[PDB]
């Protein structure tokens, strides 16, 4: 396989997703707009508080790491001034990363980035665009480019590459990038080579998760 | 490891090893902090540069107190090494200072944030004895460049690691401290601490002057 | 090594079968600062209790209109072992766990109904153990609140069993403890009912009833001791 | 942390539905919620759900050393820290803490002082080193049922999961990839399941505590609601060759022996059950994982 | 890297197939044979085919035999995951009902078993002897063939006493019989002691890998019938792989006895019998004894051959990068040069002696492994240490069940004293092959009568359940049994091996 998602799978939570990119798997829980702690209470805004915790051990500093990554992503996907005053927790339970934590966060984050999308979506925050994150490596064998890479492959690394961005006027127009973390050795040439698949790559996705949630939420809805 | 930070490998253990004095002040060179100052003390025996930094009155509202507070935080100095114990217990010493020389009435619902900053002390040749001088030194400074209200200039001589803190010209004692030093130095060090208070209070009368 | 029993019905403490440790307790270890206080010897279990209160916190979310706030601090210092305690204690899951245990269930016995906006603290200050001790601190915090004049409905008391197969040893010290399985238990008044049962190893369970049996026996035993300690007591402050 | 606030009214049906007999999800009082277990694509990923409580357990093993009071066992370390996937009343790791503690001791008395778990065999060096092994239970999903599903994840978590295999030569242990040669499965003494009985009074504490009537509702197996709203509870854990494991009994509602033991007794044939249940789907998965280990065997006949 | 037609393989018919020529491409090299009969000479119910074996006559009046090995160097490379395995393993371990495959299963016992009736790669060494059995020349090529029966060897014995199937297979291995008491006598003839022998073959280690049985008994005529011709081309090749390489040839030997061993094993049948055996060569072991017989024991011959294989060097894989020559002595098979490839479906050696002979040919080029000091050397070692334990280990599995069916019966059997100690016998028991200790200590009523003199050999212990003194010789019969007696360090009893 590739990728498969499903939502609304937790019951007793406003919204819930279950992303799987190949060995990652990544389930998702928005709670939310709930009533504020006062350390966390934003005035015009709606807060978040997201918590990414990984399958092994316990959640030490790389996860606030990538709460940051997170919520930089997260706060114009959500509609701030949708809630003034009210907190949404985000909470992200890594159910297998099937790869080396520490080392490479590359698939981790891509599959978090998208459950919280979906999660938002079955919850009924509003949200401006479509989101979705694809992963990017280049391995060091060939000195190149492999889009959504394997394990193995993130072994043989030399670089890795995540970008997010954000789809407008039919989610098929790029508005704006969201994130670019591109770490390893770069040098420019590949960098827009990178951008330019990462285009059709990342709609490609977009396509997908946009046909699972139709197809999910219509038995539903019903007229 | 822990959940607050990154501490690496946990099995890892340490490496095991192999007027005197001029004072030089300075204040106001750093900015997010109401005031700030700067004491490095060249001797023979050591250099060492302390700085401070003074945070507040602040407000502590949600409830009425009798009067403000002072709290002390002394940090490790990156060359030098103490128990926390002892810096609680100088932390201790000061605040009782300060609490006699600093009026407080003016401020309801305060407490200030004194942080003193123990970063370089370096020997070329106890030792917490020695930098009391230098600490009150700093401390004053940041509490008058900030507009914190005081009594007189607190300041302190060290003859033989016995510390003793006046204001008022050498008339007052706002504090005692002898650890390990001999006994009956009374008045010897009450003397020589004196000169040695003059001598400092003038010198932080004269950085103020500059602004 | 060792023996922990014989058909000759001795132990290395001498102890029958169905004989207690040393009770001695004595009330009033701090009748100038706290409310009412106890001390309780088990054996070599060396329990203080203090209880501080009834008082009224001064933080309003520790206020409560329908009953009182209950606190039990277990507190178990460092000296308590042969050797110096190197671990933090009061912070840890084990203390935390007889914390949660104690609390509930004397939460229950108490009535803090007719205590509203009050929050209690049972400071339990442990000054030795030899072992048998999840039982011993039961029993210091219940001769504790009625010297307190906190209301209840009967006494609890803590009693331990160490099964050596078939053969029940009641009270136990540190070689029972660590050379078998110890089942310990807590009867609340006269009553055959349990307020508290606690394993933490290996009991069959078709043996479970001889080693609870001779237990909530045992534990009457125990009880008439609180009686005649307290009403020693409270006659000599009566005739005063 | 902010809690479920029900009503009066909720309290007074789910009592009567009780005294009358029934239960909202059609069950008996002695009726257990059938689970299921998933068993994942690596060694010791298990997904464990009963009905919508939804739990999962990560096992996953380091080299670290042992403490200093027994060298000669290793570490078993429970968490069952908990993250608002199924309240707000769980939040932020600790923050009150009471069930988080309960859990993890309850397990840990289960599997580390009783054995359930080989701790003698995980000493690689005596006082060196040793395996330290690590179970992360996270709910996803709870609609009570928390202790009982928690002990299934641990063990269904612990007998799918295997380990590096080592070889020691001094003390520097050459430490084998998965796919270089095969991973080692862990030491099992004996199958702890919980079955957690909740106790509801049809009286008040007073009546109840000096009458000697026995017509207490005893129900399994509890609902989020019903979680909540127990006035007491019996936690047992037993292992499938009649012994209990351990017992976790303080607060709530008191109980006579022979119907503490009527528990056990009920509660011995439910585990045989569920045992039953995870032996046969154990099965099934491994036989697709030995495929072709079957071809490849070198136990063979002369 | 198993091969995934491998449970419905056959090879092919032609050389210029399709599929045939893009799986191997060096199949130009390797000769169609597969039209000449061929037939294979096993065990009774065998484990597996190892060998398939053909003799044909040549009207210009010589013998032809070839000696048909499996082929496992189409299917496995060196380098690769399964070679990787294969050297970890190392040997291939017979137990009592337990065999440890040194391949996968379907490799080993169906691929490259060389199956009846059915199309299969071999190795083919062809030799032509003449009558009087002497080399006339021996070929060295890759194959192609098919065995049309496979015969047990009893069969083959069988089809040996008819005289009424004169096909090529029944004329063939009378001639084979006929070949191999003459070639059996050259080896004797330079210098050896009978090894062909039931008794003396199961103390010592195999030629071919064959297992060590449940109990030792007689073979047939037809089991040392194919131990010369695998002989005499495990010699072939020796001399082969020499001239390919001579400082990283693969190897094996034995050598002669220490004088510590050697001294104290005559010394004891000196005391006792004044019978004495030599160490001057080979020959004068195989000529003195000849000559240490008795009627009083009539397995005295037996006995003293056997104890001088045990005191005789165990076998040694080795390579000729450390060692030159005259130093590739055997002292029991009288070579100055030797291999053993045989089955390099149960023996890491055999495959690592293939892939040279393959090389040597020109067949593949030789491999990187095989043509220099090193890495020969590393492996050499592992291997050789290998095969040491499986052998010990083969003979302890018999042991022990030996005790099982010995305490089942409930039976008592003839041994004899091969060793005498202050406290204690060694018994040798030599209807099954086992050896075990006899503890005194259980077998006494008092430890204070045990009376023990060290320069005859001789015991004497009062035993328990007669009330009068029982001499213990060495070298003489003793009734065995195998018996429950009571533990001293328990409470209960346990079956130990004991004397009436």
């Amino acid at each position: 396989m590739s990728v498969q998602a499903e939502i609304g799978i937790l019951d007793h939570v406003d919204g819930s997703s279950e992303f799987v990119s190949q060995d990652t798997k990544v389930i998702c829980s928005v709670t939310g707009p709930i009533e504020p702690k006062a350390r966390q209470e934003l005035p015009t805004q709606l807060a978040l508080e997201i918590i990414v915790r990984p399958a092994k051990g316990v959640a030490t500093t790389r996860e606030k790491v990538l709460e940051d990554k997170l919520r930089a992503v997260l706060t114009p996907l959500i509609t701030r001034h949708c809630y003034p005053r009210q907190l949404c927790q985000i909470t992200c339970q890594i159910l297998e990363s099937g790869e080396d934590e520490a080392e490479f966060s590359l698939r981790e984050l891509s599959c978090c980035i998208n459950a919280a999308f979906l999660a938002l979506v079955d919850a009924g925050i509003a949200l401006n665009s479509m989101c979705a994150s694809i992963p990017i490596a280049i391995i060091k064998d060939t000195s190149d480019i492999i889009v959504d890479p394997t394990a193995e492959q993130l072994k043989i690394s030399l670089s890795v590459h995540t970008l997010a961005l954000e789809f407008v006027n039919g989610g098929k127009v790029v508005k704006n990038v969201l994130l670019l973390d591109s770490n390893g050795d770069f040098n420019e040439d590949q960098l827009f080579s990178l951008l330019e698949l990462g285009e059709q790559k990342c709609q490609e996705l977009v396509t997908n998760i946009r046909r699972i949630i139709q197809d999910n939420i219509s038995p539903r809805l019903v007229v | 490891q822990d959940r607050r930070r990154l501490l690496g490998p946990a099995a890892a253990k340490p490496m095991a090893f192999s007027s005197e004095q001029e004072l030089s002040l300075h204040t106001g060179f750093i900015e997010n902090c109401n005031g700030s100052a700067l004491v490095e003390a060249r001797s023979l025996g050591h250099q060492t540069s302390l700085i401070s930094a003074v945070y507040g009155p602040r407000s502590i509202r949600g409830s009425f107190t009798s009067q403000g507070t002072i709290s002390i935080q002394l940090k490790n100095g990156l060359l030098e090494k103490y128990n926390t114990n002892e810096l609680k217990e100088v932390s201790s010493f000061l605040m009782g200072i300060f609490n006699s020389v600093v009026n407080l009435s003016r401020y309801p619902k305060s407490g200030i944030d004194i942080f003193v900053y123990l970063t370089y002390d370096k020997d070329l040749t106890s030792q917490i004895s020695s930098l009391i001088p230098h600490c009150i030194t700093s401390i004053t400074l940041a509490l008058a460049d900030a507009g914190i209200e005081l009594v007189d200039m607190a300041g302190a001589g060290e003859a033989n690691g016995t510390v003793v803190s006046f204001i008022k010209n050498g008339e007052e004692i706002v504090g005692f401290w002898k650890d390990d030093g001999d006994d009956e130095d009374l008045l010897e060090c009450l003397d020589r601490c004196k000169e040695q208070y003059n001598r400092y209070r003038d010198l932080m009368i004269s950085c103020l002057m500059n602004q | 090594r060792l023996e922990i029993y014989s058909p000759e019905g001795l132990r290395l403490d001498g102890r029958r079968w169905n004989e207690l440790r040393r009770f001695e307790s004595s009330i009033n270890t701090h009748p100038h600062a706290a409310d009412g206080s106890s001390y309780m010897e088990q054996g070599n279990n060396k329990i203080i209790t203090l209880v501080k209160g009834p008082k009224e916190p001064r933080l309003k979310s520790q206020m409560d209109t329908s009953k009182a706030l209950l606190n039990v601090s277990v507190n178990i210092t460092k000296f308590s072992k042969f050797e110096r305690s190197k671990s933090s204690h009061k912070n840890e899951r084990r203390v935390l766990e007889i914390q949660t245990s104690l609390v509930r269930m004397f939460e229950k016995n108490v009535m803090l109904n007719i205590y509203p906006r009050t929050v209690i603290d049972i400071e339990i200050h442990v000054l030795e153990q030899d072992g048998g001790i999840m039982g011993s601190l039961i029993n210091g915090i219940t001769l504790a609140l009625i010297d307190a004049g906190i209301s209840m409905f009967d006494y609890i008391s803590g009693i331990s069993v160490g099964l050596y197969d078939t053969t029940p040893l009641l009270d136990t010290n540190s070689l029972e403890e660590n050379a078998m399985s110890t089942v310990t238990l807590g009867v609340v008044g006269k009553s055959e009912k349990l307020s508290l049962l606690l394993v933490e190893d290996k009991i069959p369970l078709d043996r479970l009833e001889n080693v609870l049996a001779i237990g909530i026996a045992g534990a009457h035993r125990v009880r008439d001791l609180m009686d005649e300690e307290l009403r020693k007591h409270a006659q000599k402050r009566v005739s005063n | 942390a902010k809690d479920i606030e029900i009503s009066a009214s909720e309290s007074k049906f789910i009592l009567e539905a009780l005294r009358q007999n029934y239960r909202l999800d059609g069950r008996s009082f002695d009726q257990f919620r059938d689970v299921e277990i998933t068993f994942g694509k690596e060694f010791g990923d298990v997904s464990v759900k009963m009905g919508n409580t939804k739990v999962h357990c990560r096992i996953s093993c380091q080299i670290a050393q042992p403490y200093e009071d027994r060298p000669f066992e290793g570490l078993f370390v429970i968490s069952t820290e908990i993250s608002p996937m199924a309240g707000s009343q769980f939040e932020n790791g600790n923050i009150t803490g009471e069930d988080e503690v309960l859990c993890s001791r309850i397990i840990e008395k289960s599997v580390r002082r009783s054995g359930a778990l080989d701790v003698e065999g995980l000493c690689i060096v005596a006082g060196s080193k040793c395996w330290a092994v690590r179970a992360d239970v996270h709910f996803l999903d709870c609609d009570g049922g928390f202790i009982d599903a928690s002990c299934i994840a641990v063990m269904a978590g612990l007998m799918h999961f295997k380990k590096p295999d080592i070889t020691v030569h001094g003390e520097q242990i050459i430490v084998h990839p998965v796919n270089e040669r095969e991973p080692v499965p862990l030491g099992i003494l004996h199958i702890p399941i919980c079955v957690t009985f909740s106790f509801f009074n049809p009286q008040d504490t007073e009546e109840n505590i000096k009458g000697e009537t026995n017509s207490e509702i005893s129900i399994i197996d509890a609902t989020l609601k019903e979680e909540l709203l127990r006035d007491g509870v019996l936690t047992v854990t037993l292992n499938k060759n009649r012994e209990v494991v351990q017992v976790s009994k303080a607060g709530g509602l008191p109980m006579d022996a022979l119907t503490l033991m009527k528990c056990c007794h009920e509660a011995y044939s439910i585990i045989e059950k569920i045992t039953d249940q995870i032996l046969q789907l154990l099965k099934e998965d491994s036989e697709k994982r030995n495929k072709y280990a079957a071809m490849l065997t070198s136990e063979n006949a002369r | 890297c198993l091969p995934a037609e491998g449970h419905d393989w056959k090879a092919p018919t032609k050389l210029d197939d399709p599929e045939a020529v893009s799986k191997d491409p060096l199949l130009t090299k390797r000769k169609d044979l597969r039209d000449k009969l061929i037939c294979s000479i096993d065990p009774p119910g065998c484990v597996d085919i190892n060998d398939a074996l053909h003799a044909k006559k040549l009207p210009n009046g010589n013998w032809e035999v070839g000696v048909h090995i499996a082929d496992v160097t189409h299917f496995v490379k060196p380098g690769t995951a399964l070679d990787a395995e294969g050297a970890a393993r190392g040997t291939s371990v017979y137990l009592v009902d337990k065999r440890i495959d040194m391949l996968p299963m379907l490799l080993g016992t169906d691929l490259c078993s060389l199956k009846p009736y059915v199309d299969r790669f071999a190795f083919s060494v062809i030799w032509e002897l003449d009558d009087s059995a002497n080399i006339v020349n021996v070929n060295f090529m890759k194959s192609v063939i098919r065995s049309r029966e496979a015969f047990s060897y009893e069969q083959a014995q069988l089809r040996i006493d008819d005289k009424t199937q004169n096909d090529e297979l029944t004329m063939g291995m009378r001639a084979l019989l006929k070949l191999s008491v003459k070639l059996k006598q050259k080896r004797l003839e330079a210098g050896a002691l009978n090894l062909a022998s039931p008794e003396v073959k199961v103390h010592m280690d195999s030629e071919t890998s064959d297992p060590n049985e449940v109990e030792i008994k007689k073979l047939l005529a037809t089991n040392s019938l194919v131990e010369e011709f695998m002989l005499l081309a495990n010699i072939s090749v020796a001399r082969k792989i020499y001239d390919a390489f001579p400082q990283t040839a693969m190897l094996r030997r034995h050598a002669a006895p220490p004088s510590t061993n050697f001294e104290i094993l005559n010394e004891m049948l000196n005391t006792r019998k004044n019978m004495s055996i030599s160490l001057e060569s080979s020959k004068a072991l195989a000529d003195s004894l000849d000559r240490c017989v008795d009627p009083e024991d009539p397995y005295f011959n037996t006995l003293v051959r056997i104890m001088s294989t045990r005191c005789m060097m165990a076998a040694q894989y080795f390579y000729s990068g450390a060692y030159s020559y005259p130093d590739f002595r055997h002292y029991g098979l009288a070579v100055d040069i030797y291999t053993h490839f045989t089955s390099p479906i149960r023996r890491y050696c055999d495959v690592v002696a293939h892939r040279q002979l393959a090389g040597a040919i020109g067949y593949e080029p030789l491999s990187l492994t095989h043509r220099d000091k090193n890495k020969m050397d590393m492996i050499c070692r592992n291997i050789n240490r290998k095969h040491r334990n499986a052998q010990f280990a083969g003979r302890a599995s018999i042991e022990y069940y030996v005790g099982q069916v010995m305490r089942n019966n409930e039976s008592t059997e003839t041994g004899y004293v091969i060793k005498v100690f202050n406290n204690g016998i060694v018994v040798l028991v030599p209807k099954f092959g086992v050896e075990g200790l006899i503890r005194l200590d259980n077998l006494t009523e008092d430890p204070n009568s045990a009376a023990f003199d060290e320069v005859e050999y001789k015991l004497t212990f009062v035993p328990t359940n007669s009330d009068k003194p029982r001499d213990v010789y060495v070298f003489d019969k003793v009734e065995v049994q195998v018996r429950s007696v009571m533990d001293p360090i328990t409470s209960k009893r346990k079956a130990e091996l004991l004397l009436k």
